[PDB]
This record gives structure tokens, sequence and C-alpha cells, in this order.
């Protein structure tokens, strides 16, 4: 039941977000931490590896 | 060529939002499945 509760929490948190047409890189930074270009390994531009 | 230059911007932006929105539409059903 606790896992279920966490899963709903995630579900509504994911369902309730602004249309992308107004969103910003920051929005995807918070909602999806997977888009954060870790400066702890890639400081210099483009952060994302050049070999990709 | 100036009259056929918004198509590249379309492919740059519409698909950029398309991959995000398909990820969202899949993620909602993924949480549903869980």
């Amino acid at each position: 039941k606790t896992r279920i509760q966490e899963y709903e929490k995630e579900l509504e948190k994911m369902r309730n977000i602004i249309p992308f047409d107004q969103m910003t890189i920051e929005d995807l930074n918070e909602v999806f931490p997977e888009t954060k270009l870790d400066k702890k390994k890639y400081p210099y531009w483009p952060h994302r590896p050049i070999e990709t | 060529y100036g009259a056929s230059v918004g198509e590249f911007a379309d492919k740059l932006n519409e698909q950029k939002i398309a991959q995000l929105e398909e990820v969202k539409q899949a993620s909602i059903k993924q949480i549903q499945d869980a």
C-alpha cells in the first residue's frame, strides 16, 4: 500500500504539468532530472559529450 | 528558396516537442501499468 501511494503521488505529479509550448529547459530540469547535463563531469560546452 | 525555409524549423521544433510528448504519453501508461 505504501508503494501504491508513492506510485499515485508520482502519477499525478507527472500528469499535472504545463503544455510544452510555454515550458523551458528549467521545467525539464526539475520535472525530469535526466535532462540535467551534469557539470560534475562535463563543464565546458556542450556538456553533452561531443561524441553523441 | 525563402518560401520553403520554415519546414526545417518545423522539423527542429515540432519533433523536439513530439519526442517529449510521446515520452509523457508512454510514461503515464507506464505508471498505470505499475
